[PDB]
């Protein structure tokens, strides 16, 4: 679970990097489709599975919007992301395992972009947070 | 690769007495209730609405019996599982667009259903060789994904 | 998280199989070290690093003892298992990835032993529950 | 496994400009706090009690540099990495008794630190080549566990 220290650590980092939420998302999903191409299947309803693509830039925008939402809901992710869970569930049906993959891509991007801010401390708390988020997105799967 | 003779026999033992018409339907149904996201790939199958319905869905049964036979090539081509499933991999990746993570989930369900059947005779050592074989098959299936 | 439906299913299965907790534990841990030899490192200070051992009999016993407790503490595993969490946490220091390994071995055993009772409905609820326990065991890790 | 010329060059580049003295301490340090269970293996190392203490722990700096060098054989015989780690696999399993899953956790930290250092240079294509290399080395490290 997220401790006060964890909630504090995530909030501070997100107040510091939140300005670039749009770039972080595009870069993260691009990385995902390049480094873990199997994730392309979920987007195969488009002949456009490529980094920095309009469809790629867009989802990423929506992904980081969900992450800023989760920060705002950090005290109860499960409730905070019911809607988000429902979409990827009954609709898209994304294997919950890809959330972990995206999370790793998200940490790499933030690492590349905010090396001073991404201390190990902000890392452990952010990593704890994204697993919380992952487990939150899975709530309506089964 | 590399299989002890024992492993070779265990696998041959397992398949020799495998009731495909029984294990298959049971494995795919169980997968669809415990990992409901796998229900996505069986849209034309009809009723997926609940457990009971999955358990008594004929299309699921017939497809489960089929998927388990898919393993046959691997066990008859034990020293070349990569090559043996290259085509099937491509089929799953480019035609069916199947998330290769579900390959591991289904092996798990298969594994547990066979375990219900073989009972106490499903020893640790027998499990180890079946999972090993199932693992190689799962590796072989996700190679053609890029 | 576990719905009431999940809580009921777990509770029903355990009132049915709980009596055999000792066989389940010995069997599960025995399987674990056989199919996943790498888990032996945590016991490399023991004079019986093999199935059905006095210590494998012992630890198995304690582990299913946690399972019995987790069931009684099913409405709040985190609060119910904090004490356990710290033993494996600060004391034992076992990588959480091993909980997934053990959880798997426990479903195989229960299946070998109670195939009528281990329906898919009981399986998914139980899978969900054992994930909850493992995450609970991990509470005090970082 | 099988390497494209690109990956070879990417892998060659990264190691050519790697400041082992900077990455190594920071990668091992980040591991010890992000995955505290990894601390058990470093009992005599001194202060591993909090972030600060790990971050300035000499024993950890020196060992991280060492850990990172351990990779050197791999990219130096890219077509023979498994065999190249025969001994360390044996060292790590039977002498040090290290849970190989930690190999993956530290691999991830190494990847996260290299990225901070390389910034924009850590492209998707570079992450893929590096992770591919690391996964191969991880597999090789846990080969001798039985
Ligand atoms: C951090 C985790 C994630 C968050 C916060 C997130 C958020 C969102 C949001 C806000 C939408 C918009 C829905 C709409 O447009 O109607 C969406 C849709 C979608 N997501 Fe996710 N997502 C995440 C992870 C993933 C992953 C890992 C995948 C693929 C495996 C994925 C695949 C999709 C697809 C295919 C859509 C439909 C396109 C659309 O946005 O309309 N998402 N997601
Ligand atoms: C042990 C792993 C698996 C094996 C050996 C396997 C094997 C097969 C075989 C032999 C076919 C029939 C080929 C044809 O008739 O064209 C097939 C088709 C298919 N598989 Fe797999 N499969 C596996 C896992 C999965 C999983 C986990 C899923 C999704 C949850 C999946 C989804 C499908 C679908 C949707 C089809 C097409 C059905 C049809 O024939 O119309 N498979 N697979
Ligand atoms: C269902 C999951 C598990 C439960 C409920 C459980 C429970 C326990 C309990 C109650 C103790 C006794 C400590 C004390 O009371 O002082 C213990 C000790 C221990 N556990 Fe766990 N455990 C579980 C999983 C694991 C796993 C997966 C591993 C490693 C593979 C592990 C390794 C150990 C070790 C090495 C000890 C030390 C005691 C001994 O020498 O047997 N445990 N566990
Ligand atoms: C990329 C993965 C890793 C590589 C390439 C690697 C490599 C090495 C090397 C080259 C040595 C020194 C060999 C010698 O002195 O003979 C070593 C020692 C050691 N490693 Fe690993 N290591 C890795 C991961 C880990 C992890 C994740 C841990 C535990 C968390 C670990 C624990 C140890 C310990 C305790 C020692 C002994 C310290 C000493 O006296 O030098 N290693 N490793």
């Amino acid at each position: 679970s997220l401790s006060d220290k964890d909630k504090a650590a995530v909030r501070a980092l997100w107040s510091k990097i939140g300005k670039s939420s749009d770039a972080i998302g595009n870069d993260a999903l691009s990385r995902m489709i390049v480094v873990y191409p199997q994730t392309k299947i979920y987007f195969s309803h488009w002949p456009d599975v490529t980094p920095g693509s309009p469809n790629i830039k867009a989802h990423g925008k929506k992904v980081m919007g969900g992450i800023a939402l989760a920060v705002s809901k950090i005290d109860d992710l499960k409730t905070g992301l019911m809607e988000l869970s429902e979409q990827h569930a009954y609709k898209l049906r994304v294997d919950p395992s890809n959330f972990k993959i995206l999370n790793h891509c998200i940490l790499v991007v933030i690492s590349t972009m905010f090396p001073k801010e991404f201390t190990p401390e902000a890392h452990v708390s952010l990593d704890k947070f994204l697993s919380g988020v992952a487990l939150a997105l899975a709530e309506r799967y089964r | 690769v590399e299989w002890t003779d024992k492993e070779r026999s265990i696998i041959s033992d397992i398949f020799s007495h495998m009731d495909y018409d029984d294990i298959g339907p049971k494995a795919l149904s169980r997968c669809l209730v415990v990992y409901p996201w796998t229900q996505r790939y069986f849209s034309g199958f009809g009723n997926l609405y609940n457990a009971e319905g999955i358990m008594s869905n004929a299309n699921v049964a017939a497809h489960g019996i089929k998927v388990l036979h898919g393993l046959d090539r691997g066990m008859k081509n034990m020293d070349n599982i990569a090559d043996a499933y290259t085509d099937l991999s491509t089929l799953h990746s480019e035609k069916l667009h199947v998330d290769p993570d579900n390959f591991k989930l289904l092996s798990d369900c298969i594994t547990i259903v066979l375990a219900a059947k073989m009972g106490h005779a499903f020893t640790a050592e027998t499990q180890g060789a079946f999972q090993k074989f199932l693992a190689a098959v799962v590796s072989a299936l996700g190679k053609q994904y890029h």
